[PDB]
């Protein structure tokens, strides 16, 4: 179990650690988060009390380094940094734990929620979507745009998700226009899976990461990416059976975790009605369709 | 974006454009089977591709063999239309290709956009106008060439005959749409109006009779009456 210490908490802020959050008051004696489960990526994330504008945060994996948070009063945000001096870090954490100045990552033993939301998400893929190679952790916020969004303006600060565009030469084989547009199996299986992602695990990892950025940071382009990746599978007649069963599980836990009051902004009525009720895979997502009907029947 | 009454004069500027109407591509008669079920029998159809400025009519005849062994024919008909329009554009030299294609039904947008991905600089547009191009098969010579076809075929006509020698393309298009609206609302009456006088003939190489300017005014007036008449016959007004 690893630790992310904080130098201090000089401004009042809501701090999220994955699906959990806690409020910290201005200059409250808060020195970080302990008992973080090893084996998964994590995201620490922030919303300032004075300006709920720009939810922001950091994706990290404690196996890759010792990370801490320190407020920067010039740039006005909580920044993640890496500590390279291993004995300094250990001695900082031990003192903060001894004075009980840290909150505990509050996971229930029965509860696989975070694993189920991050099963295919790896730090190394995150760092190719979020390019800042001098750090082992990745910053994301509410306003960052995606490469595809920019084609339709700062490249260094972009989310480099894989571009998916159903009316594009990549998606449509010359002479298979109707076939490929009405059945996207070619684009899913050959272009994207075999060609770009190499396997379904990498595809699911990007889908899961897009959902988590959409939910945690209200990142609109991430939400577009999540729905496009769902729609590309649902609109394919030919999908490996293990991928459909895994997709149903992935989406099930995303919809289950999703707060009820954010559904209006995070869920696209057209994609979900198409996917559950008209698409080739309308009968393949039993768990997702049952939770969607019982939790968001208005949307449908 | 969409083509409507506000930007109607754009049709007669010097940017090449085409209207595409797919109403008459997939045509059927519905009948009873010996067992008393219902079935369809396709008949030849046509794509109506029109340059509104010049009157160029590219009539691609759709022979019933193109449907043989195919399913979901009303959906296929839109993609077949888009394939044939795309093939037409590609055959043309660059300077002669359209800068916009206006489809008369919105269900043609995605099929045509997908077939024209190779032409990102050609705009595919819908329209809010209710254009009466479905009535093209009420023009006797167009109907004749479609029904006689034994194979796929492209037939070329000027839908304005020689009118542009005397009138502008705005006026010619307005005449065309009035004639077609009339044929669509009451085909028998409309055709009675157009041929009533045996001394006014249709030249072999024309579609419509050789009216003088003054006789076209009478004709055009008689067509307005018909459309209003039918509007009363229809609504009891
Ligand atoms: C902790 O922060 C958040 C948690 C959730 C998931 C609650 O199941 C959604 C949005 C958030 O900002
Ligand atoms: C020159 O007159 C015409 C030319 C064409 C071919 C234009 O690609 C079609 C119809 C016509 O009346």
């Amino acid at each position: 179990m690893n630790t992310v210490p904080f130098t201090s908490a000089p401004i009042e802020v809501t701090i999220g650690i994955d699906q959990y959050s806690f409020n910290v008051k201005e200059n409250q004696p808060f020195h970080g988060i302990k008992d973080i489960p090893i084996g998964h990526v994590h995201v620490i994330h922030f919303q300032h009390a004075d300006n709920s504008s720009m939810r922001y945060g950091y994706w990290f994996d404690c196996r890759m380094g010792n990370f801490y948070i320190q407020y920067d009063p010039k740039d006005g945000l909580y920044k993640m940094m890496e500590e390279r001096d291993g004995a300094k870090f250990e001695n900082i954490v031990h003192n903060f734990k001894e004075r009980q100045m840290m909150v505990s990552y509050p996971k229930i033993d029965e509860d696989d929620t975070w694993y189920n939301l991050t099963e295919f998400v790896q730090m190394d893929k995150i760092r190719k979507i979020v390019r800042k190679d001098e750090n082992q952790f990745s910053y994301v916020d509410s306003s960052m745009t995606t490469v595809q969004e920019n084609e339709l303006s700062d490249p260094a600060h972009s989310l480099n998700y894989t571009v998916i565009n159903f009316k594009s030469r990549e998606a449509i084989r010359p002479g298979h226009e109707m076939e490929d547009f009405l059945d996207k199996s070619y684009y899913l299986n050959t272009v994207m899976l075999q060609g770009i992602f190499k396997n379904s695990s990498n595809y699911f990892g990007e889908l899961q990461f897009a959902f988590l950025n959409a939910m945690f940071f209200g990142n609109y382009g991430s939400s577009l990416q999540w729905h496009a990746m769902i729609e590309l599978i649902c609109s394919s007649a030919t999908v490996p059976k293990h991928m459909l069963d895994k997709l149903d599980e992935i989406l099930y836990y995303q919809i289950k975790t999703l707060p009820e009051q954010y559904s209006d902004i995070l869920l696209n009525e057209r994609v979900w009605n198409i996917c559950l009720y008209s698409s080739f895979q309308k009968n393949s997502l039993h768990n997702t369709e049952k939770i969607m009907e019982n939790k968001y029947p208005e949307l449908l | 974006g969409a083509m409507n009454s506000s930007n109607y004069a754009e049709l007669f500027n010097n940017d090449i454009k085409l209207f595409v109407d797919d109403t008459n591509v997939y045509r059927v008669t519905v009948h009873k089977t010996f067992e008393g079920n219902v079935a369809t029998k396709a008949i030849n159809g046509c794509i109506f591709t029109l340059n509104p400025k010049t009157g160029h009519l590219f009539l691609k005849i759709i022979h019933t063999s193109v449907w043989a062994g195919q399913k979901r024919l009303s959906q296929l008909a839109k993609w077949k239309t888009a394939e044939e329009v795309s093939a037409l554009v590609r055959s043309l030299p660059k300077e002669e290709q359209p800068k916009q294609i206006i489809v008369t039904r919105k269900a043609m947008l995605d099929p045509l956009e997908v077939h024209m991905l190779d032409f990102p600089n050609i705009a595919i547009r819908p329209t809010e106008l209710r254009l009466p191009f479905s009535a093209a098969m009420s023009i006797d010579k167009l109907s004749d060439v479609v029904m006689k076809a034994t194979e796929p075929q492209m037939v070329l006509f000027n839908i304005y005959d020689d009118w542009l020698d005397r009138i502008s393309s705005y006026t010619a298009f307005s005449r065309l749409t009035l004639l077609l609206r009339a044929l669509k609302t009451n085909e028998e009456s409309a055709k009675m109006i157009l041929l009533s006088d045996p001394t006014i003939t249709i030249k072999s190489y024309h579609l419509w009779p050789s009216f003088t300017d003054e006789q076209w005014i009478t004709i055009e007036s008689q067509m307005r009456d018909l459309i209003l008449t039918e509007y009363g016959r229809k609504y009891n007004v």
